[PDB]
């Protein structure tokens, strides 16, 4: 929950 | 625990080769990861921090980067003198941890 | 920049031994101080640690009342004191600063002491 | 690499690469974030996105007081849908990633504006102490004028911050000197510093020196480092609190000279319980050092702006049979610019 | 078909009117009406005067020795009433034909946008009035409108403006949503409903409950509660809340089990006299009354910083064994039914 | 005839003056007509400028450590001493051929708009200098007006704005009423008066009360007091108000009687030093002084809405057996005697 | 005294 | 809706003798109880009565500290009880209901049952 | 204070067909706290009209009242064999409430 | 207007001998009271005094404590009551009265009477 | 302490003369000064007050002024009925302070 | 230094 994180592809 | 292992245990490093390094984690962390090379019996000194910041002074050879849980150290090309040991270690949490180390035999 | 230790020998379980690390080259409000051990075929482990800005401390399960740490700003100086010495407890201790604003990995290091306990 | 926040019904979320925005006083980066929601849930809602800076006290948390006097210092407002400067590399990149369901939205700080700060709570002044805060929502509604819902709306928090000047300026000193009622007999007093900026938990070396030729014997020295706190939200108003302080019996008897180097050092620790201290916005509720000193921009400005804060040092002659007298010199502190 | 009247101390000077209260629709209210009376042989020169005010106070009117009075209006009107200066009510012209030519009708009309009258209670330490908005009426006679006053020469009175139970119903109270726990997909439901969307004062609140624990958890106690909510707008927007009626269950959930059940709670005064800050739809000079009414707001947007401002909610609250208490709340309108 | 001088702690910036109080007329006060003195090369370029303020102030200058200084200003102006840019008058141009060259004459006029230094008696556990407003003027040489200022570039001085006793009196202060109860045309009518209308501070007051007891009951005792009023108009409407002298005796005034006596009350300082927030008239720094003067509005309407404002009335009460206490009040005006 | 009522007369 | 009542008959002075009535149709949170009675040849007469919301209570002055009146929530039900029986207060006793907002009158009435005593 | 009652009359002949009126008198003046009842012996009062003029449901039209100051009027218009009755008033303006005595039917 | 005096003659020291001084003409509250004493061939002493309105008293160091001043306004009345007499307290004392706003000079005086002690 | 001197001591002066008096002083004061007149043995009484206010029943042929630390009380033309000692007071701190007496004396 | 006076000349 709250914040959460991703990455950027490509 | 922040489970830690390293991989893998061993490797003939005749002066030249490209490897692989990698560190993996029962949780994931963002970056709050470090590594650090140590000749048997003297002060480690570190190489690679928040997963790819190269420190002062270390030669462009060492690199690394992060997927999630799993954590990557590079070595492009094995030098004679970095013929050592390495250790990894991760610290989002109190307390912190890390690895077993790593050989060198020919 | 420099860091160095005393304190220790192959004294006889039970007792206590007395660790001191003394810095030179920063200001131990801007820093805090850890303290680390190894052992035979064996890699690193964190025992405990201080922070003045804060005013804290933490410690490792297995060293819980056993371990006790303490600093001093009159002498940018570390300390530590551990109590009925165990055979366990035989290993490296080190001692390493860090900067405050913010961790960034243990970029300078103490000689480091070997300390041993048993009846042997 | 990036963050993502989401509704609680999931159907709504937003995607960003920053949370800290760095003050140069003539520009700050821009807000370039990206919303994603396939419409087919909201079906005829229109989608927006909404920013203000707001002064604020209380706990969110259910806290069972009155609270929340909300006066905002700045807000604004744009529009994700129907579509209406142009991307930015990570939001193309960042639309490609999500797909055409995700749509960009854009904005700009004024210059005008504080930076995050926060009070010090006391035992009895309880709960999420005053402040203020940055702080950005998106929700969806058939107007501005309905009433969102949970299920419509995300919201998040960001903070402006500032960092050392590249350059330096004069050595800072003070000097006065008192003489007496029955004669030119005379008491002068300087002192000195180290530089006129700091870093936070650096020492700080107060070079001191006093001629006496007076009719007295100086007992001691005192010397005090003092927190200056500004508000402007309608009044003019002010506070204030000494922050670290030390102390000497050091004497200068009259028709006598001294001279002597004092060091001295602010930290948190000692100080946990002195309600009413400022200290940099945290994000949620997590410890922090000691307020930085802000830096204001070289106009003059409309001075409007919340909160304010600097710091000076002070240092006392305390003398035989009456007569202390003291003296002052501000400085800054800050940390040093980021690599 | 009785009539109030009211009246200077030195009884030359009175007025007449036939309410005290008057309903607000969200579109209308009905005028005021009133008429005064007076021979000007008394006052001979002076030009006479009705007003307007709607006031926020704090502060009693009797002889206090306290700092107080903290007097921001909301809105006022000043009216002419002699020299002769819309057309007059049935009543107002039988009352005239009642009272004869020394009496004179005088018109206003309450804009639709303003509070109603609220009160709130009182702490221990707290002394005379507490905090509040009122309706208010003062005429009098003087040589302008800011030329100072005199008792003989003024009257002054006291109205409210009020609300009552629309005609139309909603759609049905209820809520739900679900936890869970990071070890697995275990999952925690808790759902609630309540009987109406409204009541009237004194009525009993049923509330039906659910839960479905496929959880790694025991709940181990459940808790329920109603809260008022207060707005406060005056030149700072600022809240303030309190729970008003609550009730501790004894009811338990294993995991992989599922649960549920009805309880009924009951708002009342008595039991709260102390809880400094408890709202009240304002008394006219000092009564006892009920607890404050869920002021209803107009279909528009409009500024809506005007004065004070109340509603109520309903609040449920699972308690776990080994961690993970949870809850969620409900909002719903409390007023007094239309009058015959 | 002497002169007045202050000056920076640099020297070189220096003022002159012949006045420090000035005497509201409610058409006129007299102009402030200062002069400065500064040798130009020790600013080497900077413009110069006088400054003039009334300032709301609450906490002492000297270093106090709590949060204070809750500035409103309530009118403000500025002057250009140099370059040089209403003629001069006597001690102006006097003061340019004793001071010279370097000395530089400037001017301001009071408007008729604003009130008079006036203060708080601070409580024990309050601390410093309490709410007050003051006259305050300041000068000081900077690039421009926007620049911040130091120590050797700027003095600072205070001032006072005054008033007098009128002329002319006016009409006798008595009060009266035929107050009675609900038994029958039974009744208590009461009556009272003072000397005159206006007092000189530490002056005696004599109050002539009367009652006349065709009632059911029998009167049993007999209060009298002197009340001050403050109002504050700075953002808020608000009031204060306290006794600061009372008298008591048990008369008694049987039904079917009728009585009357003299009594005499005094104001005065000493008895009531604790009394936080009582009012007195502006001390420069920090002296004792009398309390506060009974300020005199103009003739106008005006706003007037400038803080602080104050007055006084008498109150008389009847203590009556078996219930049925009644009051009676009555105000009148006191301050200084216009000076020689 | 207080407020007090009257009366329709007709 | 209904209301009833029980408790005793013709008894010895100088004893108590518990009242009570309960109710349906309504709930108590919202309304007020009053007892009435009425004796040979007379007419009514309030003796005592409970206001839940407020929780007041008032008496006749000839009853003030001789009788005790309550009710609980959980029950709907109203009780009172009186001490130190004597012949003067035999009479038949009436419980009855009003809307607490707002007083209009007893609108509903209970059965009434005679006490008797001597 | 015991607000002071008084009704009356006492009692008439009401032979189906009459149009008659009872009264209450106060002691002191009350706006409209006043309401009425009727009761056959040994059972319950049941209220006929309150506020002085407030008529209960479904009573008949028969029934209606008015005030003037400390006087209290009911009207019956047509009296009828099932309202062959007693009658009872009463006033509460303050507590203690008060109230009278009833009335007869002899033919 | 007038001022007055009393108490006096000779006495042995070492005692006390109380002085009183009444008012008419004026408010005591109005105003405040001085004492002055007077010697052979020689000036005229201040020794202490008395301001009502505010409610301070003043002493001459050679006087502190050995003397002591009061006043009430039920008889606009001044009085002071002084002790362990030296001979050389012997002088002529006064009586004086001044403006309370603001102060300009002793502008009435009492008769004064010769206290005398010695041995 | 305040130190005072008069001066001069006496001189004599038939009827008919101009002359002077001086207050000296250890310290400045503004005008907190003032002089009076007393015959011997009887009640002083002022003629002039803060350093230059003549006292109101005062013949014109009194007069003074300051400068600074000095006072100068004056006569412009001595009176056959007025001659005595005099004395000078001041006062702007307390403990107020006075002079020694000056025997003016005919010849 | 506080308060300080001059004379006219």
């Amino acid at each position: 929950s709250f914040t959460r994180s991703t990455v950027d592809t490509m | 625990d922040i489970q830690m292992t390293q991989s893998p245990s061993s490797l003939s490093a005749s002066v030249g080769d490209r490897v692989t390094i990698t560190c993996r984690a029962s949780q994931s962390v963002s970056s709050a990861v470090a590594w650090y090379q140590q000749k048997p019996g003297k002060a480690p000194k570190l190489l690679i921090y928040s997963a790819s910041s190269l420190y002062s002074g270390v030669p462009s050879r060492f690199s690394g980067s992060r997927s999630g849980t799993d954590f990557t150290l590079t070595i492009s090309s094995l030098q004679p003198e970095d013929f050592a040991t390495y250790y990894c270690q991760q610290y989002k949490y109190v307390p912190v941890t890390f690895g077993q180390g790593t050989k060198v035999e020919i | 920049v420099q860091l160095v230790e005393s304190g220790g020998g192959l004294v006889q379980p039970g007792g206590s031994l007395r660790l001191s690390c003394a810095a030179s080259g920063f200001n131990v409000y801007s820093s805090s101080i850890h303290w680390v051990r190894q052992a035979p075929g064996k890699g690193l482990e964190w025992v405990a640690s201080i922070s003045s800005y804060y005013g804290y401390t933490y410690y490792a399960d297995s060293v819980k009342g056993r371990f006790t740490i303490s600093a001093d700003t009159s002498k940018n100086t570390a300390y530590l004191q551990m109590n009925s010495l165990r055979a366990e407890d035989t290993a490296v201790y080190y001692c390493a600063r860090s900067r405050q604003f913010w961790y960034s990995g243990l970029d300078y290091w103490g000689q480091g002491t070997l300390v041993t306990v048993s009846s042997a | 690499r990036v963050f993502k926040k989401s509704s609680p019904n999931g159907k709504l979320t937003v995607y960003l690469g920053k949370r800290d925005f760095v003050d140069h006083l003539d520009k700050v980066d821009p807000v370039d974030g990206v919303v994603l929601v396939d419409p087919d849930y909201l079906k005829d809602r229109k989608v927006f996105v909404t920013l203000t800076v707001a002064f604020r006290y209380g706990r969110e948390d259910c806290d069972v007081l009155g609270l929340s006097f909300r006066k905002d210092l700045f807000i604004a407002n744009y529009q994700a849908f129907p579509p209406t400067r142009p991307p930015t590399r990570l939001q193309e990149r960042l639309l490609r990633k999500l797909g055409q369901h995700a749509h960009p939205f854009f904005f700009t700080i004024p210059q005008n504006l504080p930076s995050s700060v926060t009070l010090q709570p006391g035992p009895e002044d309880t709960g999420k102490a005053l402040g203020v805060d940055f702080e950005i929502r998106a929700f969806v509604a058939k107007s501005l004028e309905e009433k969102s819902h949970k299920r419509n709306s995300v919201r998040l928090v960001i903070r402006k911050v500032q960092f050392a000047p590249e350059k330096p300026g004069p050595q800072p000193s003070a000097e006065t000197t008192r003489h007496f009622l029955m004669s030119d007999r005379s008491l002068h007093l300087e002192a000195s510093l180290d530089k006129e900026l700091y870093y936070h938990g650096e020492p700080l070396n107060v070079n001191v020196h006093v001629t006496n030729n007076s009719t007295k014997t100086v007992k001691k020295i005192k010397v005090s480092v003092r927190q200056y706190a500004d508000i402007v939200l309608f009044s003019t108003a002010q506070y204030k609190v000494p922050v670290a302080q030390v102390e000497q019996d050091d004497q200068v008897s009259p028709s006598s000279t001294f001279s002597k180097v004092y060091t001295i050092t602010p930290f948190l620790a000692n100080n946990r319980e002195k309600r009413g201290l400022a200290l940099d916005g945290k994000l949620k509720h997590e410890d922090t050092n000691l307020a930085s000193s802000t830096i204001v921009k070289e106009g003059a400005n409309k001075e409007v702006l919340g909160i304010l804060v600097s710091y000076r040092v002070k240092v006392k002659l305390v003398v035989s049979r009456g007569g202390d007298v003291s003296v002052e010199l501000p400085f800054v502190l800050m940390h040093p610019k980021p690599h």
